[PDB]
Parts: C-alpha cells; structure tokens; sequence
C-alpha cells in the first residue's frame, strides 16, 4: 500500500512525507494508528518533495516524526443504509454509542459532486410537514434547505422530532440529524429526549440517524461532520428512493468551522475574519441537498445570527440558500401557542400560486391580513379598549384571535409529557380548515374550541364536548 | 465614526425613545383627568379646555417623538452593524500587513 | 474557577506569535477557539455508571470597554452553558454585586435550582422584568397608574433586597424566607432605605423565634403549603413588629 | 444580463487572497473595479462603419441592508449609466416590480425612449 | 454633469487653449464629449480647434490609467512653457490614477499602506499635482473630478488630494437625494479666495452669514428630527425657515442636464448672487414659500415664480 | 502635576528613602524637578539626600527607555532588602517601558500583535512589574504615571497595567476641560483599600452616597440634554443640584497649580474630607451656590468662599 | 517653525513602508513617537556655563476635524510643553487669530512673560 511518514506536527497541521512517489490527492483521507484507536488525517495541500499537508480529524498530542500514515485511497468514508438508523456516528464514521460495530454492506465517501444539471429537478415542490402553522403559511421545499431561528426554550428540539416522526409517519423517509460543534451536554440530552420520544428504540425500529462533531473536537472534524451527515441522507435518497429529513443543528458552526480550518491552513482570512472560500464552501455543503429522479433530501438548518446582524457574511452567505425559513420565538410561546411558530415572520418563497395553486395562496394571504391587520391594531384596541373600534374591525380581531389559537397543535412526540394525543394534519384539510374559519362558517363556535386541536372537523367535535360539559 | 461614538449615541435614543413613550402613557392619564375636569367645567371652564388641550396636544407630541426616535434606532442600528464588520475587517488587514 | 481566560489566551497569543504560527482574528491564532472549548467541554456531570462525580467550571472573562463582541467573549460565551454580566452601571448604582438580571441568563441551571427558591423565584423572575420595563417612569412617577406605581414599589424593594455585602454568602433557608416576603410584598410598606436593616432583622427574627422552621427548609429542601402559611404568619408578625 | 455581479465579486475576492494578494476595502482586491469596468466597458452601440450592432448589459447587485454606499455597489454604479433600485420596503408593502422612482434614474437612455411614451410621460 | 457645465460656461469664454485628460471613466462619456465639442465647435476638425483631448478610459490596464493623466499633463505643460498660453485643465476622475498605482504596486509586491494603497501614494500625487502649478511663463487653472470610495472622505486618496487643491466642492449623496442640485456641499466646500481682501467685504459678509445660518441648521436637525420643529424658539424658528429657503435657493438648473429636470439651463451672475443671498438674508422675502427659492435662476426668479405659484 | 503633588506631600513627610525614575518624559521636566528637590532640602550636595534620581527621557533610544525601569527597580530593591528599608518609588511614564518594546519589537523579527505591540508586551510588563512589590523583608510604596495613547483605556499598555495596581486614578481630559482639576475621574478610579473594614463604616457609606449620586447625575444627562432639567423630579432635581455641587468640591488647588489656578494650594486631610462629604450629602449646604464648592480646601472654604461672594 | 510635523510622519510612513517596516497604531510606524521627540528635544534653554543661548521650536500639527484625541496630536502634545489651539468655528466667526483660550496653554511661559503684561493681565 501508499504509506508515508510524519514529517511536521504544527497543532492540528501534519505534514507527510510520501517517498513512494504515489501522493494521495487532495481530500484523501490518511489514518495512524494511535494507541487508542486511530488518528484520521485529511489532505489540504500538495507542498511539493513529494510532501502533503494534512488537517488532523483528532488531537495530535503524541505524534512522532517518522510516525507512520496509510493511505485509505480515498476521502473519509462512513457506513451507510439501514444500519446507520438509531446510531450515534462520529466525523469518521465510527460508533460512539458503544453498541459495537455498525457492520454495514457499504461505506461511501463524504465528498462527491452534486447532481448536473440536467439531474435536477425543473420545478418546485412541497414537502408537507403536517404541522398546520407550516403547512400554510410557510410550506416547506421539497429538497429544499429551510433556516430554523430562535432562541433556547422556544421549543427547537420537540419541533425538529415531530418532523422527524411526521415524515417518517406521512412519507416513510428516514431522518439524519448531525451536530456541528454541538455542546456534549446538549447532544446526550438530544439522545436521552430521542429515546424517551421513541424515534430512537434501540430494540425497535429508529426513525432518525444521528451524526455528531462536538466543540472539542478539532476544527477538521467540525468541519466535515456536516459532509457526513449529508453522505448518509444522500444514500438514502440515491439508494432508498426516500424523501428525506437532514437537520443541521448549527450552519454558523459549519461556517466557523472552515474559518479556523483555513486561517490554521495560513490562508489569508477575508470579508470578516470568515475563510475567503467561505461562498464555496457553503456552496459546496448545500447545492448537494436538492430532489433528483430517485427522491429528495429535505434539510432543516439552524440559523444562528452572530450578533442579530442579518448583513453579517454567515447569515448573508446561508440566506442565499435557503427556501423557507420558520422563526420560533419566545412571544408566540408566552400566549401558550405551541409549536410557537412565528405566523408572520415565518416566510416561504414557494407560498407562490403556481406552486401552491390558487386556493392554498389565497387562504395564506387572507389569515397573513388578518393576523398582521389584529396586530397592527392590537395596541391601539388596547389603549383605546376592545369596543373602541368598528364593529368590522371587531369581526376581524374576532377571527384573527381564533386563527392563531387554531394554529396551536398538539404533536405525538409532546404526548409523552403533555398526555393529549398528538395529530398530524394533511395539507389539503389545513387549507379547508382554515378556509372555512376565514369563511366565518364557524364564528359562533367559542374560540378556546379551537386551541390544540387536528382541524375543523375535530374542532366542531371540540365544541360538541365541551358544550356537553 | 468609531464604534463606540454610534454605540452611544444608539444607546442614547434608545432611551430618549422610552422616556417618550413614558411620557406619553402619562400623558394620556392626565388626559383622562383632564377630560373629567373638562367635562365638569361644562374662565374655568376655558383653562379646563386650555387644560385638556395642552395634555391632548403633548400625548400627539411624545407619540409622534417616539416614532422618529424608533425609525432613527433602526438607522443607527443598521450603522452599528456596518461599523462593527468594518473595524472588524480593518483591523485583520491591519494585522495581516503586519504579519507579512 | 478559571479567574481569567482572557490572559490565557493572550498568552497562547504569546505562545503562536513567537512560534511564528499564522495570526487571525486579532492576531489569536485560529484555534484558540479551540482550545477554549477543549478546556471548558471537560467540565461534566457523570452518570451512575461512572461514579455520578461532577466537575463545574466558572470561567472569568474580562470585556474591555463592555464589549462582549470582542473575539475571546464571544468564543467563550458561545461555548459556556450560560453567563453572569457585571456592569460598571449597576455597581456605581449601588447594584451589588452588580449582576445585569436581564442579560444573565442560565440555560440549564434552572432545572437544578433548589426547589423552595424556584418556588419563590418563579414570581421574582416576573416583578423584575415588570419592573426593568417600568423604570423609565420612576423619573416622572407623578400620575402615574397605581399599576405601574406599585411595579415601581415592588421592584424598588427587590432591587434593594438582591444586593448583598461581599464575604457574606446566604444559606438557602435565609434566602428563600426574604424573597418570599418580598415577592409576596410584605416590604411594599417599608422604606426602601430600612429594607437592609430589614434583612438582618428579620433572618435574626426567624432564627431565634422560628428556627424549626429555617431547619424544616433546610432539612427538605422544599416549602410544604403548610410551610408556606407557617411562614407568611412569622413574616406578617415581623412585619407588623417592623 | 449578469445575474449577480456582487457573487463574481465574491469569487475574485476569493482567489485574489489565495493568491496572497493584498486585500484592500472590505477585503477586496484593489483591481475589483477594473474586473467589473472591463466587463461592463464591452456593453456598446457602435457606428453604421463597425454595422450598427450593439450589446447591451444589465448587471445585478445585492445590496445588505439595502446600503447602495457599500463598495461595490458604488464600484458598479460610477461603471453603469444608470441604475434601477428596488426597494424592498415597497416590495413588501405589495407595490411590484418595485421600482423606486427617485433612486432610480437612466443617464443615456433618454434619448432612446420611444416617442410616443415621452410624449405621454 | 458639473464638470460639463464648468467646460460650457468657462471654457468658451476662456482666451486661450484647454486639455481635458478622462482618467478611468466611461468610454460613452469620452463619445459623447468628443460630439459636444464639435457640436459646440471646441473642434473643428476643417479648421483651428481650442481644445486637446487626452483618454485612458476604465477599459485600459492600470499601466495605462496610471501614466494617461502625465501625457495630459505633459501637453498642458508644453502650452503653459513653450506657447506662454493660458491654459485651462481639466481630468476627469483623478482618483483613476491613484488606484490604478494601488493595482500596480500590488503586482510589484510592496507592502500596503492604509486600506490597500500603494506606499509612495503621497509622493506619487505630489509629483503629479506639483506639475499643475501656475507659473510666470504662463497661467494653468485645472478642475480635477476625484471619486470618492464609498463616500468615504476619510480614504487615503480624497485625503491626500485635498492638502493640495486652492478650491474643493464636496458633492454629497445627502444632499442630491434631497433633490438640491448641483449637490454642492455648502459647508464643506471651501476656497482660498474666500477673503474679504479678494472678493470684497460685502460678499465675505454674505457668504459668513450663510454659512453660519446653514451650520446652525445642521446643530439644530437632529432635534428637530426628534421633536419636530415646534420645540424650537422663535429666533431658531425664523433662523431655520431661513436656512432652509437658503438651501433650497442654491439649487439651480444646469443647462447640460435640463434632460433631467425640464428647466432649461440658467446662469446667474456672481454680483447678483451676491444681491440676491444678501437681500435673502435681511428677511426681505420670508413671506414666499421655499418651492418659490427651488430650483431658480436668481433672487428675479423668485419672485416671478413666487407669483406663479400664488396666481396657480 | 498630581505626582509633584503627591512628592510635596509625601515624599518628605515619608520618613524614608525615595528613587525618582524618568521613563521617556521631558529632559526639562527632570532638570524641573531636580532643581525643586535641590531647592526644598530633599537634596543636599553638601549633606545628607534622600532621594536618588534615575533619568531615560525621552531623547534617549528605544533600547535606553526599555531599561532605566530596571534601574530605578534595581536601586528601590537595593533599599528594600538590602538596607530593610521603607521607600518610596515614582515611576513618570511607565507606559514609555512598554512603547520602547514595541519599537524594537519589529527590528527583533517578531510579528507583530494585537494594534502592533510586542507579543510579548504581557509578560516583559509582568517581570517588570512583579520586582516592584512590598516583601517581609521591607516595602515598597509605588506611584506609576500610565500614558494612554489615544485617551483610550482599552489600548492593550494601560488595559494590561490596570491588572497590576492596587489603586488606579483615572484621569480625563472631559474633566480637565469642564476645569474641574485635579481632573481625577470619581468613577472608575478605584481602590482595593475602600472596604468597611479599612476605611471605617462612616468613609465608606459617604463614599457610597457620593458615588450613587454622580451615576445618578451621568444617567440623567441624556435627558438633560433634549428635555432639559423642567423635565426632571423634584426629587432628581435636588440629586443633579446635589451632584454639581459634590463634582465641583471635588476639585481642589495644588501648590504647583498655583501657577496656573492662581489659588494658593491647600491641603484637605481624610477626616476633614469625610466630614465634608458627609454634611454635603446631608443636605446641609443645598442654599449655597455651586460655585463655593469649586477649588476649595474643605466645607469651612466653602462657608467661608460662600461669604465673600455674598459679600460681593 | 516646523509648519507641519504631521507631514514628516506621513513622509516617514512611508519610507518605514519602503523599508518594509510593518506599521503600529493609525499604521504609523511604532517609533514614530521617537521620531517627534528626539526632534523637539532639541530645543532647549542653556546655562550660563553653556553659554546662555536657547532655540525655541513652534512645531505645527494639523488636526481633523479638530480631533486633538488622534494618535499624532496627542504624541506631540505629550512633547511640546503646551499648545496654542486654533479654533475653525472663532476663525469662520472672524475671530482671528482664532486662539481658543481655553484648550491654549504654556506650561513654562509664564515664569518668562513679560512682567508688565503680567501684572495688566
Ligand atoms: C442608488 C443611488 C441613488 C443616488 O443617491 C441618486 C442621486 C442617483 O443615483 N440617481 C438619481 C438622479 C437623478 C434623478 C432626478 C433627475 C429626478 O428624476 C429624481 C426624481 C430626483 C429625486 C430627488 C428628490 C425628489 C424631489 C421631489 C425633487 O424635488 C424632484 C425634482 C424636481 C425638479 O424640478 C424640475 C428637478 C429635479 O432634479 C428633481 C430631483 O432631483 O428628483
Ligand atoms: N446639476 C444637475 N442637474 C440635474 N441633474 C443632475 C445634476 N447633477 C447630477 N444630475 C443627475 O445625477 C446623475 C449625475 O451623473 P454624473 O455622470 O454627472 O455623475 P458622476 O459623479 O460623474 O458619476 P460617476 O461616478 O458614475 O462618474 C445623473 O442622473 C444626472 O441626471
Ligand atoms: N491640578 C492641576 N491644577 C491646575 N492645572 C493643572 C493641574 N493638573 C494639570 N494642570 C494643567 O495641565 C497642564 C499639563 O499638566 P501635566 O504636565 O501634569 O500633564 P501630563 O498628564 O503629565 O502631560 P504629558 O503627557 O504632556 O506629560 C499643566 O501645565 C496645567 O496647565
């Protein structure tokens, strides 16, 4: 086999000696057997004198000189398929789970190109979610990348393992979710939260893969655990024929990620500190995420803002890939509406008629006028007081109060500690549903009717027992 | 200006936009005492009038205030911004010149 | 306890800029994020299986000029679990020890708090904000609503009751028993001067006329609704004394 | 039509610092404008000698924060004869294609506006 | 737009030649100076012509843009020295220049000053500008464009060009969104001749008295964007309608650019100026509306738009 | 002028032997103090001194400047351990310790750091500064002037040092412009000696107060400044007339400003100055004008000042 | 009279650039400092052993926008035993020569002022 020697040791840089004459190419990955387990080392550079320049998947703290490198004869390549399902994976693809070996047929490496153009898709789709607030008014692209905004305690986590568990319900596509330079604490909460919801089951069926690169690890790692993650949703679009989840927990960690990857590199840093490839790089990550002939992979990302400024180069560079984006925020928890999906300030650039059809798009823009009409005059009907106004207007606020109770839903995930049975709702009784309130068929209906309930028909059979009682 | 000078002044019109607004909700109090000295009045009855004017005049001052003031923290706002990725690029080309 | 990070870091800068390693952002080489986090993940909470020990970190970060967008800040406040902000503001103020309530935010730590002071501090959390949105009128406080004078009232007293002398750490049943009465608002009456001699007149109250029931919340951790009535009782007392 | 000038920006900027040029404004390379002036100089109507052919160009520019101050913007702007802004406040209050009637100006095309709209306008 | 307005109104009246260097702007504006120099007859191309034309266009290598403005200048020399002439020069966007010695020196491999410019950036426009100069074999004026990046008047090449400049007018985006055009800046730009010895007492007498009233606008503005001008006292009240009307009074039609205002062009001599912002400051017209002081001709002009607008 | 004054008052009340070192100040301000320190017996050519004299000014090199710190250390250390003494160091530029490393840095062939400083600015401080410390074999009382190079106190050489310091003095150019000398900032200068336990209960409650009651008069000028003082409280009424009175009693004459105030220098003792404070924040003097207060050796100035104006 | 020691910095920012020198603070050289006070120093008093003579140094900065908190400013005031101030708004006022009275100072003139204009002052 091509194998060489350490030459250098510069931190999380390691040069290699190749006397072979055979160098690996860039992105090849080279592994050294530690005395605990191994060290993974991606190629960056060709230096010439048949040396390369490598960025370390792991700490380098006991390395030698003369120590000895294998060339894998390829890029870091992890295992793929139904093996992967209810697993913790590392960067390289090792289990961390401790439930021994994933033992899958095949491995695939983690850099490859994205479909050509004529393999892609020519029109947008939707993804149905089943989750109403999103399925109306900011659906979801098929294949698409949605941003993911709030802060903690907004609830991110229980809506992330309801889509989860509503697409593997509503479409039997697989779930991947990969952790980039996540807090360890935070992962094992994740994994605890998965198994007590059940979209882990580690006799059972799982429903999600779970993929992790954590803040100490070096910044090779962190940087590629996006790519693997995305290597394994890949497969199961390619291989499977799926409609696939990939839920990113931080871009901004991925885009940090390559900065201190290519400032160690030495290269000269850029707009903001941020890696001149930074376009690229991000490019490269999520151009990959798209529908082909076999399936789509879906990617839900989480958008951090480094300091709320939205022109700051990561976001800018993130914004210009995104198709949707839902904004989970503190207020719409504070009046109890859960998931606590902004309505208005959640956003989806396929909320277009030719995508939706005609109906979809005009009941969206007429709850859109209402609720962005009820609070707009929300402070004023406070100063002035609720009968201060136009008997109309007073209709309008009448249905926009009841329109945002109704976009309350229970999910099956929250059962296990809210105890109300969960419901997923398909899109078309979303709209019918929603048409109808707008209609003002049901204006006498009383509007605590309509809180956590699974559509219009579960609403009547709400007010029927609650009358009774 | 140096991030500190746009800091600063943004903090300043944050508050003066608060102290508006404060000054408005109380003036819209002494409008309701106003309106019921106004009222009970219908030379006192034109300073109960003058009266009500007066505070129905400042409550229409401090909200149209506190709109400028809120429009001006957007713009220094988006100047802050602006002024914090410039010294931030600035000054690694600084250190970067240096290097070399 | 890690008293400053910040040297650390300056002196790795020391360490990258002599060994000739290429600078970022402020001339820190590119990993000293990593290092800050290599150090901070090794703080945890182990399970049964191994040992259930624990090691908790306090990092110290020293923000020149307030800036908490400088770099080492916001590496470590993006790796840390939660953060305590001190103000210059707020200490000159009176404001001791000078914690910000509204920007310290504790992401986990909340599900460890000791449940007697949850049990108080659920409401305090709710005055403060109450009161930190109010404020603006204690310049103006002619005519204003009785809402918004009692927010003032409230907030006053328990802004003046969260300072604390250096050296002089509280037992949780000498904590939960003050914030019960100031949230409940038995201080509402007191001069806000008076609420420090307050403190120690009503902890020297309770421990020698109710000790058995500073040991009950001690011993179980947790006001019963029998505690809390035996309580309200012993504050009405000394309040009515006071 | 250039569908995104800022992006080639981007992209020269990218392999300007690779190559350890000297980053000038906003990390740009110095010669940024003369990457875009050199583009946008080819758009022409020539003479009936040179057959009376003509290209003519439409570059596109993102603003951040809607900042036509920012570098490139104003790079492109003293290269074009003329802009069209959209603004986005407009765009959300459903007033499209947005254009705003005061930023926006054509400093040649004037005289090449058909007459009977110059005379209506 | 100015610089076409300062060629038609001087550069005619001028007794003696004229060169005009285009550094690094458009080769559409080249075009069409060259055709309004015929048209106005500047050139004969079948007889004797009072201008030459110099052009390294933003299409040329930096090379190019950086040596065109010393070939200008080099001819503008040769008329000043050889012929005794006075001459006027004029080069479009000078700024051209200085970046393309940025682009070059970084290809040489010096290291920068400041955001990226070459070293030598003083020296090199020392050596430039100091061939500009006057002389006793002969007078050179010389109008000099010079961009401003990013509006940005602290960049090192604004910077270094205004230590060396008799007069400056800074055009300000500001002020040209307000619709005021020429866009001058009445209180950055300054002159050297603005001296009582030079241009008499009662002009400086006017021009101070401007100035103080536009300068006390600008302390008040962010008040009055604040509070509105109701909270200001009757003598800022009457001092700020004031300043405006002043303002929007230095407005004026450019004969170049009636294209985009509709006005046909007006020139407006320099003692009735001085009589018309004179009789503006005694407070003789502060009963006519601002709209009657935009966009006119002269102090005549407002009254007879003044008229208009009350008769409409 | 505050460390001449802290010589004044200490140094030959110190009962002890003292070392002087010049770091990168004026050569005429070293040949100043030298005939000062001839003049008032400190020195005696014919007798016994007390004082040694340790000058690097700032003519000298870089190389010079970096080292007589060390010296003037050497000499103060000799006294504390080797004679046992109890000295007293003054240190007039430290900051040009650290300025003189970062010019050589560079020719060294280092890279430079944060703004340009030496990497190593940190830790050759941190030798320097660590020799300076009291030991069981005898103290060592320090008084270092810091420069701060754009007045700005986050600049890495002052932001350092503020971690050496057992007391820091603030001082601000607003202050000295607003008059107010000897300019010492009443916030953020700082003392690890104002605790309860040092000071007593009654210094630090009236320190307290008074520190309460100058943040409290920095917050409202915000408002002071758009709403004006009509706005305010009765309540803030008092504390921002209470404010301007403590802010001008703070000031005080010197000796050495007797040159520039004109006011004969006073000195004002500890127990004398709580008193003060006190009755001030007692309300005690709220009649008296603002102007009492100012440059003034105690309340019974006050009083006394108070009469003459009234007198006048 | 140096009528602009503020160009002599520049000029040797320059030539520090040309020595490839890297640049501190304002992207001064470090020692620019030293460059300004090995200079000033110069002018001196002499005793009479030396034999009385003296040179006197007016050295002139130019501030922006009278900022006299910029690096340069603040280096040759730390140096030059005082300053007259010249203010833009007393000399656009026509109050010249301008000199602020309050932010001008001599720190060592006044023991050398003439004695009657002294006692009238
Ligand atoms: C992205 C960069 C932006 C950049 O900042 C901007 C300068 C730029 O790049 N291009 C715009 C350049 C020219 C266009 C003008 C000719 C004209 O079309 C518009 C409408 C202007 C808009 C300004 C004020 C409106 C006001 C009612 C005025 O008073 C209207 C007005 C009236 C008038 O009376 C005959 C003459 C005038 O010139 C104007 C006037 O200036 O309006
Ligand atoms: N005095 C004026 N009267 C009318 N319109 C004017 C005037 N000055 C400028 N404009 C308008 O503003 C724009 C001026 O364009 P111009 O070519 O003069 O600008 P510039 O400063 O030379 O720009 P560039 O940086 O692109 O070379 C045009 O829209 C012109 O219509
Ligand atoms: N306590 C004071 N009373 C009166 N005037 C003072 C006082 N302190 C300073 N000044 C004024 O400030 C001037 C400068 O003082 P000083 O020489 O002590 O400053 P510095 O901080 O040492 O300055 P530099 O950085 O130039 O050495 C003095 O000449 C005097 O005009």
């Amino acid at each position: 086999p091509i194998t060489g020697k350490v030459t250098a040791v510069i931190g999380a840089i390691v040069d290699v000696h190749f006397e072979q004459s055979e160098l690996p190419a860039i992105l090849n990955a080279l592994e050294i057997k530690t005395p605990q387990g191994k060290l993974v080392l991606e190629v960056a550079q060709h230096l010439g004198e048949n040396t390369v320049r490598t960025i370390a998947m792991d700490g380098t703290e006991g390395l030698v000189r003369g120590e000895k490198v294998l060339d894998t004869g390829g890029p870091i390549s992890v295992p793929v398929g139904r093996e992967t399902l209810g697993r913790i994976i590392n960067v390289i693809g090792e289990p961390i789970d401790e439930r021994g070996p994933i033992k899958s047929k095949l491995r695939k490496p983690i850099h490859a190109d994205p479909p050509s153009f004529a393999e892609q898709s020519t029109s947008a789709e939707i993804l149905e979610t089943g989750i109403k607030v999103v399925d109306l008014l900011a659906p979801y692209a098929r294949g698409g990348k949605i941003g993911l905004f709030g802060g903690a305690g907004v609830g991110k986590t229980v809506f992330i393992q309801e889509l989860i568990n509503n697409i593997a319900k509503a479409h039997g596509g697989f779930s991947v979710f990969t952790g980039v330079g996540e807090r360890t604490r935070e992962g094992n909460d994740l994994y605890r939260e998965m198994k007590e919801t059940g979209v882990i089951n580690l006799e059972g069926e799982s429903k999600v893969a779970l993929v992790f690169g954590q803040m100490n690890e070096p910044p090779g790692a962190r940087a590629r655990v996006a790519l693997t993650g995305l290597t394994i949703a890949e497969y199961f679009r390619d291989e499977e024929g799926q409609d696939v989840l990939l839920f990113i927990d931080n871009i901004f960690r991925f885009t940090q990620a390559g900065s201190e990857v290519s400032a160690l590199l030495g290269r000269i840093p850029s707009a903001v500190g941020y890696q001149p490839t930074l376009a690229t790089d991000m490019g490269l990550l999520q151009e990959r995420i798209t529908t082909t002939k076999k399936g789509s992979v879906t990617s839900v990302q989480a958008v951090y803002v480094p300091a709320d400024d939205l022109t700051d180069p990561a976001p800018a560079t993130t914004f210009a890939h995104l198709d949707a984006t839902t904004v989970l925020s503190r207020g719409i928890s504070e009046l109890g509406i859960y998931p606590a999906v902004d309505p208005l300030d959640s956003k989806s650039r396929l909320l277009d008629a030719a995508v939706v059809g005609q109906e979809h798009y005009d009941v969206a823009s007429k709850v859109q006028e209402t609720l962005q009409t009820y609070k707009s005059l929300q402070d004023i009907i406070a100063i002035l007081g609720m009968d201060e106004l136009s008997e109309q207007d007073k209709l309008t606020v009448e249905r926009a109060r009841k329109i945002q109770r109704f976009l309350s839903q229970p999910f099956a995930v929250a059962e296990v500690f809210t105890g109300i049975p969960g419901k997923l709702v398909r899109l078309k009784d979303t709209v019918a549903s929603f048409k109808a309130v707008l209609e003002g068929k049901y204006d006498n209906i009383p509007e605590h009717a309509f809180y956590m309930v699974g559509g219009i028909e579960d609403v009547v059979a709400k007010a029927e027992k609650l009358a009774a009682e | 200006a140096t991030l500190k000078e746009v800091e600063m002044r943004l903090k300043s019109i944050k508050n003066i936009e608060k102290i508006t607004k404060t000054m408005k909700i109380v003036a819209s109090t002494r409008l309701s005492k106003a309106e019921k000295a106004k009222i009970s009045a219908k030379m006192l009855t034109a300073m109960a009038q003058g009266y009500a004017a007066e505070i129905s005049a400042r409550r229409n001052a401090m909200d149209n205030a506190s709109k400028n003031a809120g429009d001006m923290i957007n713009r220094y706002s988006i100047l802050y911004n602006r002024t914090r990725q410039a010294v931030i690029t600035n000054e690694l080309v600084d250190i970067i010149t240096g290097a070399s | 306890v890690y008293d400053d990070l910040s040297k650390q870091a300056v002196a790795y800068r020391q360490l990258s800029l002599l060994l000739r390693r290429p600078p970022g952002r402020e001339a820190y080489p590119g990993d000293v994020f990593y290092l800050h986090s290599r150090l901070l993940e090794r703080a945890a909470k182990l399970s049964e299986k191994e040992g259930s020990g624990s090691l908790t970190a306090l990092p110290v970060i020293e923000t020149q000029g307030g800036d908490v967008s400088a770099y080492i800040p916001t590496n470590v406040i993006s790796i840390t679990d939660g953060q305590i902000f001190l103000e210059a503001e707020l200490f000159y103020k009176g404001i001791r020890p000078a914690i910000n309530v509204g920007l310290s935010v504790s992401r986990v730590g909340s599900a460890a708090q000791v449940k007697a002071l949850k049990q108080v501090a659920g409401s305090l959390k709710l005055f403060l904000a109450q009161y930190r949105e109010v404020a603006a009128f204690a310049q103006f406080g002619s005519d204003l609503d009785a809402s918004t004078k009692q927010t003032l009232v409230r907030g006053e007293r328990l802004t003046q009751l969260l300072k604390q002398n250096q050296y002089s750490p509280l037992a949780t049943e000498e904590q939960v028993p003050l914030i019960y009465a100031g949230v409940n608002g038995h201080l509402d009456g007191i001069e806000l001067s008076r609420i420090g001699e307050f403190e120690s007149s009503f902890l020297s109250y309770l421990k020698s006329n109710h000790n058995e029931l500073l040991t009950e919340i001690r011993e179980k951790g947790e006001l019963s609704k029998e505690l809390l009535a035996s309580l309200k009782s012993a504050t009405e007392s000394f309040v009515a004394t006071f």
